[PDB]
RNA sequence: UGAUUUAUGGAUUAACGAGAUUCCCACUGUCCCUAUCUACUAUCUAGCGAAACCACAGCCAAGGGGGCUUGGCAGAAUCAGCGGGGAAACUGGCUUGUG
RNA sequence: GCGUUGGAUUGUUCACCCACUAAUAGGGAGUGAGCUGGGUUACCCUACUGAUGAAUGUUACCGCAAUAGUAAUUGAACUUAGUACGAGAGGAACAGUUCAUUCGGAUAAUUGGUUUUUGCGGCUGUCUGAUCA
């Protein structure tokens, strides 16, 4: 979470484990994430690290700029592809799965997304709320 | 009239609230002590507005509007959206727009007479937002620099923009939105000024990070104290050479 | 709180049942169950499929137009809150749902006129 | 961080139980025994119904 | 790693330090054998002791190294003056002697493991273990001195104050009880004491301070004496290296007093030992405490002394008290002003500000391209109402205080009604009904809704009349 | 590191280390000189092998057994050396090498596709004109209704019948012109 | 050796050891215990489970993420006739226990609890509480010769009930008897309005309000006789570990040569009696007002009892309770409702509370419409409806 | 608290039996000594 | 024991093989993380009806260089699952942090 | 008292790196029954887990409670506070309030899964003369 991330997160369905490929929807240049590590975890007997909406996650580049890839770098979920569930009575989701890079401190990297965000994770953090075309 | 103010740790504020010459808008953290820093400045004068949007908070980077008109999203509820009408007076027009997207703080800057916009908009928006506020509507990339309405901050006094715009891009802006502009920072480096800050003719708000040749600059152009017409700009243009 | 029309059935969703979905394109599908989501992934139409309002008011079954059904879209102009107001409103929906259900009668009585001598022919 | 069983949390909740989240409950009780009081009285003009 | 080092987290003396790594194998890894096992199991665990051990003295050998601050070349400044201060000889003899520790215990721990390994027997195990570990004690036994030498500069360097030399800075010289801690005191929040005795202050006090939308630092010297120049002690000494190490202007406190005593002789003989120094140190002389003397009734003899600190090419005097604001604000203000002149001849000679100035400095005019003028908006209410009192008896309820008085700030819950406007306060409080059977309401209301259902009651009186539902 | 890490990050450090290797060796490679190299076969290595052979003489990969044999080390001698006096920067950054072919949000016309053997798989949406004069001959059959008028707006959800439809249609549209 | 990573078992010790409870009444271990200036009241209730259903709600809940907005959230829905008083038991005080010394009866008892102390009823001349009831009816005294033993002895005193069963859908039709302690002083108070109360109902609203945390005690939901996997969260045998799969492959060797009972060997679970504390009530309906589920927003004229009625139950024809979470029982099955021991402090039982919408659609499959009015409008007309 | 394990005062008939050996090699090296 | 040598530019090896392997794309309940459904048995009953094995039989801890000593408990009779048992580890108080 | 993670790895991994986590401490009794190497009658009874049972005049109901067991844990945010403290740089705190992690107990309103209700439809081949079924 660390410095600037905003908020308490609320118990999400934890869909995508480590090791998920997912697409990238800022203007960096990066097409797609790899998920090696999760932050602020639990653990249990050979769980996989699960992620979620909402998370700050330690994760690499696998297709991309030969600048950016294939070194491990903090980044926001903003996808999910499986289902979770609202407090305001609705379940949803997204039609594939996504995530962003930024900083530790949680301050976007890109000057752009594609696509729609999680709202969770729109209002948890500020700065993917700042780059946000498209939420919902 | 610059304050530094800090949304619950946060120096971000523009995510968080909303600023016209006519009224405010924040968002329903914990504790009513941001809305008491504002109503410290502004007393009984405007309304300042709790309020929610989705359940959520974000206020300042979902929402738009001016002192002539105000916009919200779809997804707004119709409770919300009689609390708003209930809560201003019948002097703004007020209403909910159907889109493709809907990040309404983040897509567009505007202030009471003029408004810039995101290119890919679609035209239906682009009428209802002319019908309703009555401005003129311009659809432009700032130094290529999209999502204008969040890398932008705009009153009618002056102009604000994050610092890596080119020159010609501050002139001819400057030429189309009809008021002076700077490139410039906030809160220590942060290029989100539209996110970051928020402004008024007549109230600047940063978080407490920001330095004093930032609250300098950004009091001057927007002109804030009663008289500061580009006057403490001419005199510290020389502290921007030394510091930067 | 917000009923919801179906985006394939047609039918109202209540809050906390059904399933929403978004796409990349940016357009929320709310969804009545499973029956309605699962034609959807299947990329079915509606208007083809018999039992839904699509299909149904298309094919000239139930009466698609009416005055009475320019009463109840969307309201972005959300005024003031007047208490009589409501109790205007409240009454005026109890009587529209009557016309409608006697509307409704109307153009089923027209439909299924004519079933009698077609009957006696029959024998 | 601390557990349940800790010796500071559980003096402060005891003044906060004999502060305010015992008044309601007060009030709660005395309102439902008024009802309780009351209800016998209900059930009594019931009897009195088949007394005449 | 720089900037008043803290990471040198600290170092025992050599006896508990044993203490600490041999009772801490001692509770953490197993203590029991039996001989009845297996050889295998015997010599592994011992080599699993001695292992622990090693690796817990290494890596305390490394948090002392890795933690200490390596004082070539990591600044000219404060490489210097722990020189001057802290025995350069004995610390860099000290951090060979833990060096070499290091480098032996390393040693003599894998050669005693390539030993074990043919371990035959649990006697002999024993006495090697014991054998080596008194080993590696004995030679922690050697280092006694310099580990508590090295204790003492850690707690020293950890009171040491924060610099960056590379910044804008003034450094303030003067006698020793001139005013310096009035001085500082009037500008910065620093108390230093005022007493008047000679050795007052002993090292280098720093205060932070602001003018003109800028940051400034203020570096106070302790006071210097004669001791002329050939040899000296480390306080003068480092007030020299700082002189010759930090880019900023240079200030002497001259008293033109009554106070500070000794004698003006004493005073000018003082700067011109100090004369030779003065190369490209933009100094400036302000004289201290005048408004008690006026200084023009000075004699013609302090005169010509004055004349001859005077002769020098490049000096400004400025004249200052300890009694008022204006003067010492003034001085300050010129001050920063010679160190804006500094920083410009040392900026305006490498022509690369130029490129990336601009795009800051270029604040855009529109031309005003119209015919309609577009007024910022300014409300008469904004005028009316006073700005807020923070303190005062009487004064805005501010409802934060009511949340905290009613109340608290996670407690208490906001009536967000009776805040607004209606026609009628009364039914504000009211509950919409927001729901019907189906038919959400809200999308159903609106005014003119009596005379569309009359119509739609023409309607239905239109086709009842003429009969139409049979 | 030792054999056996990983293979995403360490292709990373390998392949910088390969790069600061040609860094030095345009800089003092002789003619027919030797750079041998060992790298971890990465999604690079078909960028790098490609610039090779458009750089230099005899590149000749080893395939060495006497490693792990799990790990991808291959070792990779290049001999023969132009010496260049004239110098390509294009072949040097890997920006231009990164190209990205496609197969084969968006809302185009409808004329572009009555107009346009694989000129069909990219019709994802279209938009609505109503008053064009090819239009009101379009007008006059069976057009602007039965889902017509929403199968401009989208595509996506149609399907493999309405597919069908639409490309019938579009058969009529182009007998039409 | 010490197995490389220490990790929790599989299960809970402290409901152990798994068994089948005696009966489908949960029994109370006990009860809050006095406040002997304040007048009587009662300490708990019997209901009958039905069904669950759901919420929405406006939150008032400073600090939160969801202070004033619409959240949604599971309840459950408890039948309760109110219920009839017929005698107490007087309890004394020894350093052995409680002791019960004394019962007395209530001079008219119905044919229900009748039903419920004869076991093979109509088999039965019907001979129950004759000869007590004419114990009774005379001048009587024996009565007052127990309640002045009770009034002069006897620290704590519970009072005898039976629910009203009759008046439910259910086909069980033999009452249900309980013991309820009680939280006023003054013992001769207690016994009078015990004396006064006998053959008289109670309703929950005299118990029971809102924004009020209570306890539930019940018993659980059979499954049978089942193996450690699906009974305790035990790891599944990976394939062909002779003598059966889903089961404790290896528990040792020959050292240790005996057993533990700490490994979840196989058993039962379930029909075990279960507590589940600081449940929310919201709301208290009363079967004599016709829409108890319309709510204060919605004004539709409805009632909670969803189409299809309850699914394994039927429909509401008198008071109810709405709580949250999921109470232990299954459909159908009783409850013995106790209130708290204790004064609690979570700010979140204080809200003064305002549910936005009951939803009563139809579970016996996937409900859309809350009333058939509202259907016949959707549908309109029929082939057979003319 | 917890009370921990303690040593017993039993007699362990080895030990004992052992002692005495142990007794008897010690005054044996006390009389090859005891000549100096 | 058997593809190819008197300047051929053969001797360097195209192809050949129920042989082996590295990276990349695809795939999936191997896994996260288990859940469910099916036929049979398991179970009970009517009838038929064995064998292996068997000194006795059995409740546990310490002790004695399964039974005895000292103690803990044990309440008739019994059913179904169960897989833990069923006539290679202190000479001598061993071992522990300090040559 | 509770808790102590997920991965990559062998012609001599030797002691490892990768990250996360509040931490990712150490040993015994363990599989001489499943697995890895360059490799020299578990059917008798036992106890355990579940389940019945005559006995005390009988039968039923309501309870006590000897005893035995025992479970909660961990972190973060809001103010508090940009306060104390600090030249600056930096920057906590118990009281109040709310969320999550882990673990456990129950639960099936809703969402997802699942189908022999083989419920309703659909389909191949064959057969009942074809259709229907």
């Amino acid at each position: 979470s660390g410095n600037g991330a905003q908020g308490t997160k609320f118990r999400i369905s934890l869909g995508l484990p480590v090791g998920a490929i997912m697409n990238c929807a800022d203007n960096s240049g990066a097409r797609n994430l790899y998920i090696i590590a999760v932050k602020g975890s639990g653990s249990r007997l050979n769980r996989l690290p699960a992620a979620s909406l909402g998370d700050m996650v330690m994760a690499t580049v696998k297709k991309g700029k030969p600048e950016l890839r294939k070194k491990v770098m903090p980044a926001i979920v903003v996808r999910q592809a499986k289902s979770w569930r609202r407090r305001d009575g609705v379940f949803l989701y997204f039609e594939d799965n996504a995530g962003v890079i930024a900083n530790p401190k949680g301050e976007m990297k890109g000057s752009a997304i594609t696509g729609p965000v999680g709202k969770e994770c729109a209002d948890l953090w500020p700065r993917v709320a700042s780059n946000s075309g498209v939420v919902v | 009239m610059a304050t530094r103010t800090q949304f619950e740790n946060s120096n971000e504020i523009g995510v968080f609230s909303k600023l016209t010459n006519t009224y405010c808008l924040v968002a329903v953290g914990g504790s009513e002590n941001f809305y008491s820093a504002f109503e410290a400045e502004l007393g009984d004068a405007i309304p300042i507005v709790h309020t929610t949007i989705a359940g959520t908070r974000i206020i300042g980077r979902m929402t738009a509007g001016n002192r002539r008109g105000l916009l919200v999203p779809t997804q707004t509820t119709d409770q919300e959206l009689q609390h708003l009408r209930n809560s201003l007076p019948d002097s703004v027009k007020i209403q909910r727009v159907e889109e493709r997207l809907s990040a309404l703080g983040n897509v567009i800057c505007c202030n009471d007479y003029v408004a810039l916009v995101h290119p890919d908009i679609d035209r239906e928006t682009e009428e209802l937002i002319s019908d309703v506020l009555g401005v003129e509507v311009f659809r432009q990339t700032i130094s290529g620099n999209i999502l204008v309405g969040s890398y932008c901050s705009l009153s009618n006094q002056g102009g604000l923009v994050h610092p890596q715009t080119s020159v010609q891009d501050q002139e001819e802006l400057s030429s189309l939105l009809q008021v002076p502009l700077v490139a410039g920072t906030v809160n220590r480096g942060s290029s989100v000024v539209g996110a970051g800050m928020v402004v008024n003719d007549y109230l600047a708000v940063t978080g407490l990070d920001t330095t004093a040749p930032e609250l300098s600059v950004i009091e001057s152009i927007f002109r804030l104290q009663d008289a500061q017409p580009e006057s403490i700009s001419g005199n510290l243009r020389d502290t921007l050479i030394e510091t930067y | 709180m917000r009923i919801y029309q179906c985006h394939f059935c047609s039918s109202p969703c209540y809050p906390g049942h059904g399933i929403m979905f978004v796409r990349n394109d940016a357009k929320e599908f709310r969804f009545c169950r499973s029956k309605c989501h699962k034609a959807f992934k299947q990329r079915r139409n509606p208007r083809k499929l018999k039992w839904t309002k699509a299909f149904r008011k298309a094919a000239g079954k139930e009466l698609a137009v009416d005055s009475t059904l320019t009463f109840a879209q969307r309201r972005n102009v959300p005024v003031r809150y007047n208490r009589e107001l409501v109790a205007t409103t409240l009454k005026a929906m109890a009587r529209i749902e009557e016309i409608r259900q006697k509307r409704e009668r109307a153009f089923y009585k027209n439909r299924m006129r004519g079933n009698k001598e077609k009957d006696f022919l029959r024998d | 961080a601390k557990s349940l069983r800790a010796s500071s949390h559980l003096n402060a909740k005891s003044v906060k139980r004999r502060g305010v989240f015992q008044k309601a409950v007060d009030a709660r009780e005395q309102r439902i025994s008024d009802k309780l009081k009351e209800d016998l009285l209900k059930q009594k003009l019931e009897d009195l119904k088949k007394k005449e | 790693m720089q900037l008043s080092w803290k990471d040198i987290p600290t170092v025992a003396p050599a006896n508990d330090l044993l203490d600490i790594v041999l009772n801490r194998t001692q509770r953490k890894t197993p203590t029991v054998i039996r001989p009845g096992f297996k050889i295998t199991r015997i010599r592994a665990f011992y080599m699993r002791k001695v292992k622990y051990t090693g690796e817990g003295f290494v890596e305390k050998f490394e948090d002392i190294l890795k933690g200490f601050p390596n004082i070539n070349d990591v600044h000219p400044f404060h490489r210097d003056l722990m020189d001057t201060l802290y025995e350069k000889n004995h610390y860099k003899i000290s951090l060979a002697a833990i060096s070499r520790a290091k480098s032996l215990v390393e040693q003599v721990a894998r050669d005693y493991v390539r030993l074990l390994k043919f371990g035959q027997s649990l006697f002999q195990c024993k006495q090697l273990k014991r054998a080596a570990l008194g080993r590696m004690a004995t030679i922690v036994k050697k280092l006694r001195d310099p580990l508590a030498y090295l204790e003492q500069v850690r707690q020293h360097i950890g009171r040491l104050p924060s610099i960056d030399p590379n910044t804008r800075t003034l450094l303030i010289c003067g006698y020793p009880n001139v005013g310096k801690s009035s001085f500082l005191r009037c500008i910065t929040k620093s108390d230093v004491d005022v007493q008047p005795y000679a050795f007052t202050t002993k090292s280098l006090y720093v205060g932070h301070f602001d003018y003109k939308y800028l940051r400034f630092q203020a570096i106070d010297t302790p006071g210097i004496l004669d001791r002329p120049t050939e040899e000296m002690n480390n306080i003068e000494m480092q007030s020299i290296y700082a002189i010759a190490h930090l880019r900023s202007c240079v200030l002497y406190f001259m008293d033109l007093s009554e106070q500070c005593g000794f004698t003006i002789e004493a005073q000018v003989k003082l700067f011109h030992s100090i004369k030779p120094l003065f190369a490209n140190k933009s100094v400036m002389v302000v004289i201290n405490k005048t408004d008690i003397i006026r200084p023009e009734d000075l004699d013609e003899e302090r005169a010509q002394l004055l004349e001859s600190v005077k002769e020098v090419p490049g000096v400004e005097i400025m004249t200052s008290s300890c009694q008022l604001e204006e003067n010492v604000m003034e001085v300050r203000n010129k001050a920063c002003e010679k160190l804006l002149a500094s920083r410009i001849e040392n900026k305006l000679k490498s022509q690369s500000r130029i490129n990336n100035v601009l795009n800051k400095i270029h604040v855009a005019q529109p031309q005003a391209r119209d015919d309609v003028k577009r007024t910022p908006f300014i409300p008469e209410s904004v005028k009316n109402l006073k700005k807020y009192d923070p303190e005062d008896p009487n004064r805005r309820k501010l409802a934060r205080d009511i949340e905290a008085e009613n109340g608290g700030a996670g407690v208490f819950n906001v009536n967000l009604k009776d805040k607004y406007l209606l026609e009628d306060d009364e039914w504000k409080n009211d509950i919409m009904p927001e729901i019907l059977d189906g038919k959400n309401v809200y999308d159903f209301l609106d005014p003119e809704i009596a005379a569309k259902l009359q119509a739609l009651e023409e309607e239905e009186e239109k086709l009842e009349n003429e009969g139409f539902y049979n | 590191p030792n054999v056996g890490l990983g293979w995403v990050q360490d292709a990373f450090t390998q392949s910088q280390l390969t790069l600061q290797a040609l860094k030095l060796a345009v800089e003092n490679l002789v003619v027919n000189g030797t750079f041998v190299t060992k790298i971890f076969r990465s999604k690079d290595y078909n960028k790098l092998i490609w610039v090779f052979q458009q750089l230099f003489e005899k590149v000749e990969a080893t395939k060495p057994p006497a490693s792990r044999n799990v790990s991808a080390e291959i070792f990779v001698v290049c001999k023969g050396f132009k010496a260049p006096k004239r110098l390509d920067p294009r072949l040097l950054d890997p920006k231009e090498v990164f190209e990205e072919l496609p197969d084969g949000y968006h809302e185009t016309s409808i004329l572009d596709f009555v107009r346009t053997i694989s000129m069909l798989g990219e019709m994802n949406k279209f938009t609505i004109d109503e008053n064009d004069h090819e239009w009101k001959i379009l007008k006059k059959l069976k057009q602007t209704t039965d889902e017509f008028r929403s199968c401009i707006e989208d595509l996506k959800v149609l399907g493999k019948k309405d597919f069908k439809m639409i490309l019938r249609w579009r058969k009529i549209a182009r007998e039409i012109l | 050796s010490h197995r490389k990573y220490e990790a929790p078992r599989h299960g809970h010790l402290g409901f152990l050891p798994r068994k089948r409870a005696a009966s489908i009444r949960a029994r109370v271990k006990a009860f809050p215990k006095d406040d002997r200036s304040k007048p009587v009241a009662l300490t708990s209730f019997l209901g009958y489970k039905a069904g669950m259903t759901t919420i929405v709600r406006d939150l008032d809940r400073p600090g939160s993420k969801f202070h004033k907005r619409e959240v949604v959230e599971a309840v459950t829905v408890v039948d309760t006739p109110p219920v009839v008083v017929v005698g107490v038991v007087g309890y004394v005080e020894t350093p052995r226990g409680l002791r019960s010394l004394t019962t007395v009866w209530a001079e008219h008892l119905s044919d229900e609890v009748k039903r419920r102390f004869y076991k093979n009823w109509y088999k039965s001349k019907k001979k129950a509480f004759t000869k007590y009831s004419a114990k009774y009816a005379q001048d009587g005294a024996g009565i007052e010769r127990e309640l002045a033993r009770i009034k002069k002895y006897a620290s704590v005193v519970r009072v005898l009930v039976h629910t009203q069963i009759r008046k439910t859908p259910l086909a069980q039709k033999k009452a249900h008897l309980a013991e309820i302690q009680l939280n006023g002083g003054s013992i001769s108070e207690k016994v009078d309005w015990a004396r006064e109360h006998f053959e008289k109902t109670v309703a929950v609203d005299s118990v029971f309000e809102q924004n009020e945390m209570i306890d539930a005690i019940a018993v659980t939901k059979g499954h049978g006789f089942e193996g450690v996997t699906h009974r305790w969260g035990t790891k599944k045998l990976p394939r062909k570990t002779h003598r059966g799969l889903r089961k404790v492959a290896c528990i040792g060797a020959w050292h240790p040569a005996h057993v533990m009972w700490s490994v979840a060997r196989a058993g039962q679970r379930g029909y075990h009696s279960r507590t589940s504390i600081n449940h929310k009530i919201y709301r208290v309906g009363k079967g004599d007002d016709e829409a108890n589920g319309a709510t204060s927003f919605d004004r539709t004229k409805k009632t909670i009892t969803p189409m299809g009625g309850f699914v394994h139950y039927g429909e509401i024809k008198n008071d109810f309770i709405m709580v949250k979470g999921c109470i232990p029982g299954n459909r159908k099955r009783i409850v013995t409702l106790r209130k708290s021991l204790y004064t609690n402090t979570s700010r979140k039982a204080l809200e003064e509370v305002s549910l936005k919408w009951i939803d009563t659609a139809s579970k016996f499959g996937k409900g859309r419409f809350q009333t058939p009015a509202e259907k016949h409008a959707f549908m309109g007309t029929l082939k057979k409806d003319l | 608290m917890r009370v921990r394990k303690r040593q017993s005062r039993r007699t362990s008939t080895k030990l004992k039996e052992g002692i005495k050996k142990k007794a008897s090699a010690h005054r044996k090296k006390e009389k090859k000594m005891a000549k100096k």
